[PDB]
């Protein structure tokens, strides 16, 4: 659906970037197809946008060659933007690549870092200026490039292939163009202060109120008197708080003094919203401003009262309680005194709080994103508790233990399951876990036992893996009908994920062993053995066991007739 | 031409049980020389009497490839054969005149003409 | 009386279902093509037709036969060579697409596809600068392109 | 054996005597409707003529009715149920007699069962008799671009006639779109639709038409639930369906807001087959009455008992039905090829001595 034109100059540019060096009478003709400048006054049609975006991705993939020519191109170009003449809205989204692909070659080389980052605060420096000083093209073309500009300020990737190159293809990124304000997803840029507090400077201005009831009432004015924007103000709102969580969110060894400004900037903006909120899109501009207060806590004292508000918020949106639970997981993992406070609420939230049952929520016949979610906060609370008190889960699967003995079984056997599986680093734990398994049988509860003790077993351990072999042959030498398909189920899988090769030969020979057991609905392992041995090379020499082992299926598989 | 196209019989005739990608080269070469324009003063090849060798040697070495069951379908052969009629016929649109080639040379005439006549009349399909 | 109505008729009932095939029905597209192709079963543009209504239900033999038969009866038929040239190459054989790309510049030099398809084959080679070349000539050929072919007004004194 | 006479005896032969008007209905107009039942279990067929009165005095009925019915709890509500006639049967077993039991059918009578005119027949029996007790709603294949392309006009031209066929799809096309439950639920075939907030939009479509094949009342009869449900990460609330090709999935927030905003509980739909007959997604619930889809699935069915603010799930197995070859094919079309392709075979094979 690109077409033809498109599609031949985007092949042209990357066969260009791929010939090393290229000649520069060849990014000289591209520049020719590329627009020009008229008095200072631009024009733009859809080949134009698309010459500028081949001749960037060119520049991207070229390893850095011929900038010199190029960027002064695209910075004269990005100063002439305010006044394009136009022939989602476009300009949003070519704002959203040109700001892209200038981020792009920041990241790249470093001696320019300074120049880009001074003419983007001069760009937005003038956006400012005539935003607040004719309503149609401002309404049209200047806050949408805003927006598009917004979208992207500091975002960049550090991946083997360039950012822009995964939003082309060549042969996920439509949604990139299809949404209001989504966005993309360690050499620490060198900003200096400065920079960074008048972009401080312009997040608090712009944030203004009254403002917004001006650019509503105007955008109402334009509306009644003849666009796909609406309302601005709530797109805006959540847009420079976005990025503002996003442009600091890793950043470190700063200034205490611009660290205390902003956590008391975000948390008179948190609390002024949250009471005005008791009366859509400003949940995520909260949870912004909760993961900016947790990343503004830099002392102890701080962090349990910060914890003490979630925990009471807690026991009284749905993204707003996910960023809650990942900001207490957060101060759980940076303090480790915290946990102690911190692992009571959660646990009595997964085995008791309301709303999971809500969620869960007559109903007569005659919520896992949550809980898992949860369950892995627990795994890195305890795996950061470990470091200082050893004894802390001993009485922590303790309790779990007493509250198994004590529906809610079911979250119990699979948070155990999640804490054996994830603690595979640990001393001796897993024994007390199977030997728990193992005398927790009364019931259709076995199903989870027997997949959360097949999980288990994926781990490869020697001595489960005789035990469970002992407890399932024993299982299928009883023959319940329920706990049949359930073990067939369990060592498919089991065979399909098994990594180490000695205990797949040893599994292998002892399946065979269980099969010529079974000598006196009889062949219904042959789909598990033609699982396995399809992983493994044909076989030439063995011991002369197997071989016997083999002999005997085949000859009761032709016995029973199995062959023809 | 008379030493070509022995060279490229035999060579077709390895390349019909060897190999399977030749025979499409061999039938774009065969398709793209002869035409069908019997007529006055235009048949893509000389009617002199001293040229009737390499003319039906081409010929037979056509109808061999017609007969050893290769091309698939049964819209190629139509137009094979409608050429083969159609050159053959074109042959005869001049008035008899008497050979002018040596002695030699015309007994292995006789014999491929003798050939392509046997050929021919075996054809039945 | 002459044959040339029937010749009108035809290219209404062709050019009727060209637009089916830009906007994907290929259920109308086949009635039109068969109705057309009552009157001429030899054509070769109904072969033509038939070969892109193939390609688009998605089969890659079907639509190769059309093609080999169609350009069997005129061997001069540019858009014939150009998709077959297509689907060979996307198939593996990479020996008589270049043949056949070959072939079509020859016999014509201002379809830009052709240039794009020479370029195309020849990346995958690895001799990239005949290919940029390739690649500019087509464009710079597309540049000017037309509607129709400007050889439609009859030349005539 | 005979030669003439029939080999499977106690199968009784169905009488030729195509059953007239003074035969099914009484002196008062009402059905016989433990006759018609039994006749057409017995696969028994009716004179065109009276076939033809029932179905436009039904449709005639309905056009007479409100577009939005203000059915009352208790009800049993039924789901698709494809031309299983004897399921239909099953069900009213199950689910109670018309005479004493309300009933709501959403729709899918016709479309891959093979009893497809014997389930119009009947449901429209009790239409007669029951007129504002007894409801039937339409399903997407209630309409002339399927109907044509599956075997129902097929079957009504070996039945009965083409012009019977038609006067049943204009019938078809006089069938409300929707109900509004207990001022709780909304009812429809397939589901929600981007352009229906309240039931004022159903309320004000024109639906004596064939669907169109785009729009609100398009995406009543033909929209699912989605593939994925309690984790639907997406904020769109209806994306488009690239299984069927048009109208859309709806999401849970689009449902809950929907239900919120016009003060409803749940909605209640059909039109996905389901191995236990129901599905709970509470939001939104599937029913399915189908059994044994297509003599294959092999699934049971259920109905659906809303009373006294209770969903009480019932369901029940498939039942035997009689059997039909594919499209209501007749021997002659079905062995006629075979005769003439072996015939030729042996010619062929006595001339190539």
């Amino acid at each position: 659906s690109r077409g033809f034109y498109f599609n031949t100059v985007l092949s042209l540019a990357r066969s260009l970037a791929v010939q090393r060096p290229a000649s520069l009478e060849k990014v000289q003709k591209l520049l020719c197809m590329c627009p020009v400048d008229f008095h200072g006054i631009f024009q733009l049609d859809e080949r134009r946008r698309d010459a500028v975006i081949a001749l960037g991705i060119f520049l991207i993939e070229s390893d850095l060659q011929h900038k010199d020519c190029v960027v002064p191109y695209l910075l004269r170009l990005l100063k002439g933007l305010p006044k394009v003449y136009w022939v989602l809205p476009v300009a949003e989204s070519f704002s959203f690549c040109l700001v892209t692909l200038l981020s792009d070659v920041a990241y790249r080389d470093p001696s320019l870092r300074d120049e880009i980052l001074e003419v983007l605060l001069q760009v937005l420096h003038v956006l400012l200026g005539m935003c607040q000083a004719d309503k149609e093209y401002l309404c049209k073309y200047a806050i949408p490039c805003l927006i598009g500009i917004s979208r992207a300020f500091g975002r960049y990737s550090n991946m083997e292939e360039s950012l822009l190159s995964k939003l082309f293809p060549k042969i996920e990124p439509e949604y990139y163009f299809s949404t209001i304000s989504s966005s993309f997803s360690y050499k620490e840029f060198n900003i200096p202060l400065e920079m960074l507090r008048e972009l401080l400077n312009l997040v608090k201005k712009i944030v203004e109120e009254a403002v917004l009831k001006s650019l509503d009432a105007i955008v109402a004015s334009v509306m009644e008197a003849n666009l796909y924007y609406t309302s601005f103000s709530d797109p805006l709102y959540l847009t420079m708080f976005k990025m503002l969580r996003d442009t600091l969110y890793y950043m470190k060894d700063l200034p205490t003094s611009f660290v205390k400004e902003i956590h008391d900037f975000v948390l008179e903006q948190f609390n002024t919203s949250q009471g005005e909120l008791q009366k859509k899109l400003r949940c995520q501009a909260n949870a912004a401003c909760v993961d900016l207060m947790v990343w503004a806590v830099k002392d102890e004292q701080g962090a349990e009262n910060l914890c003490i508000k979630l925990s009471e918020k807690l026991q009284s949106h749905l993204p707003l309680l996910i960023c809650c639970l990942q900001g207490l997981g957060r101060l759980c993992e940076r303090f480790p005194v915290v946990v102690h406070s911190v692992t009571p609420s959660l646990r009595d939230f997964l085995v008791i709080s309301p709303v999971l049952v809500k969620l869960y929520k007559k109903i007569s016949v005659t919520y896992e994103q949550l809980r898992d979610i949860a369950i892995d906060n627990i795994c890195r609370c305890l795996k950061a508790g470990l470091t200082v008190d050893p004894v802390i889960v001993e009485a922590f699967l303790a309790s779990l233990s007493n509250r198994l003995y004590i529906l809610i079984p079911d979250h119990t056997i699979r948070a155990l399951g999640h804490i054996a599986v994830a603690l595979r680093d640990t001393p001796k734990v897993m024994e007390p876990i199977l030997q728990i398994l193992q005398q927790k049988f009364c019931s259709p509860l076995d199903v989870l036992i027997i997949d959360q003790l097949g999980c288990l077993v994926i781990t490869g351990n020697q001595y489960i893996y005789q035990e469970v072999w002992n407890l399932f042959q024993q299982i299928s030498v009883k023959a319940y009908r329920h706990c049949s398909l359930a073990v067939i189920n369990a060592l498919a899988n089991i065979a399909a994920n098994i990594q180490d090769e000695h205990l797949v030969d040893e599994l292998l020979m002892n399946l065979l062993e269980l099969f010529v057991q079974l000598g006196l609905n009889l062949g219904v392992l042959i789909p598990v053995i033609a699982v396995l041995t399809r992983r493994l090379p044909p076989i030439k020499e063995a011991k002369p066991r197997l071989q016997k082992l083999f002999r005997d299926f085949w000859l009761y598989s032709v016995l029973m007739g199995f062959a023809v | 031409h008379y030493i070509w196209i022995d060279f490229l019989v035999q060579r077709f005739e390895i390349a019909k049980y060897c190999s399977s990608d030749q025979v499409e080269i061999f039938s774009s070469l065969l398709q793209r020389s002869m035409s069908l324009n019997i007529g006055g003063a235009k048949g893509s090849m000389n009617r002199h009497v001293a040229a009737i060798g390499p003319r039906f040697k081409l010929l037979t070495l056509g109808l061999s490839l017609l007969h050893a069951d290769v091309v698939p379908n049964a819209t190629i052969r139509n137009v094979l054969r409608e050429k083969i009629y159609s050159t053959a016929f074109d042959y005869f649109s001049c008035p008899p005149k008497f050979p002018t080639q040596g002695e030699k040379r015309l007994r292995e005439d006789i014999s491929i003409m003798i050939k392509f006549w046997t050929a021919m009349f075996s054809d039945k399909k | 009386g002459p044959l040339h109505p029937w010749m009108t008729l035809a290219q209404i009932w062709l050019h009727a279902a060209e637009v089916y095939i830009g906007i994907g029905k290929p259920a109308e597209a086949t009635a039109c093509t068969q109705e057309a192709a009552n009157l001429f079963p030899m054509s070769h543009n109904v072969l033509y037709m038939r070969g892109q209504i193939a390609e688009l239900r998605g089969s890659m033999d079907e639509a190769r036969r059309w093609y080999e038969e169609a350009l069997a009866i005129s061997p001069t038929h540019v858009k014939s060579m150009q998709r077959l040239a297509l689907i060979l190459h996307q198939l593996g054989r990479y020996s008589l697409a270049e043949k056949i790309l070959r072939d079509a510049v020859q016999v014509n030099s201002t379809a830009h596809e052709v240039w794009n398809g020479l370029g195309e084959v020849l990346q995958a080679q690895g001799n990239d600068a005949a290919a940029t070349e390739c690649f500019l000539t087509a464009l710079e050929l597309e540049a000017s392109s037309p509607a129709v072919p400007f050889t439609i007004i009859p030349r005539v004194l | 054996l005979s030669t003439t006479d029939r080999v499977v005896k106690a199968v009784p032969f169905p009488p030729s005597h195509r059953l007239t008007a003074k035969e099914v209905f009484d002196n008062d107009g009402k059905p016989r409707v433990d006759i018609l039942k039994a006749h057409l279990m017995k696969e028994g067929r009716l004179e065109e003529s009276v076939a033809l009165r029932i179905i436009t005095e039904g449709a005639s009925i309905l056009r007479q009715e409100k577009n939005l019915l203000d059915i009352d709890a208790p009800v049993t509500v039924c789901g698709d149920i494809h031309g299983q006639f004897f399921d239909l049967m099953k069900l009213f077993e199950v689910g109670g007699s018309p005479a004493n039991t309300r009933y709501l059918f959403l729709g899918d009578y016709v479309d891959r069962g093979y009893f497809s005119i014997e389930c119009v027949l009947y449901l429209w029996a009790l239409k007669i008799l029951y007129p504002k007790t007894l409801f039937l709603l339409r399903g997407n294949h209630e309409c002339r671009h399927l109907t044509e392309y599956f075997t129902f006009k097929q079957e009504c031209k070996i039945k009965y006639s083409e012009r019977v066929y038609d006067a049943c799809m204009d019938a078809f096309d006089c069938l409300p779109l929707a109900a509004l439950m207990n001022q709780q639920f909304l009812c429809v075939h397939g589901g929600l639709s981007p352009e229906i907030n309240t039931l004022d939009d159903i309320r004000k479509l024109d639906r004596f038409k064939e669907p169109p094949a785009y729009g609100p009342m398009c995406d009543i009869l033909w929209s699912d639930p989605p593939e994925n449900f309690g984790n639907e990460k997406t904020q769109e609330h209806f994306t488009h369906n690239t299984v069927r090709g048009c109208s859309y999935f709806y999401s849970y927030p689009a449902v809950c807001e929907f239900l919120q905003h016009n003060n409803l509980l749940s909605i209640l739909r059909a039109h996905e087959a389901q191995d236990a007959g129901y599905r709970m997604y509470p939001s939104l619930i599937t029913i399915f009455s189908a059994p044994n889809y297509l003599d294959v699935y092999n699934n049971k069915a259920a109905v659906l008992k809303y009373e006294n603010n209770v969903m009480n799930i019932r369901q029940f197995n498939c039942s035997p039905h009689p059997y039909w070859l594919p499209n209501f094919m007749d021997v002659f079309t079905w062995s006629l090829p075979f005769v003439g392709e072996k015939v030729t075979e042996m010619l062929v094979n006595v001339l190539n001595i």
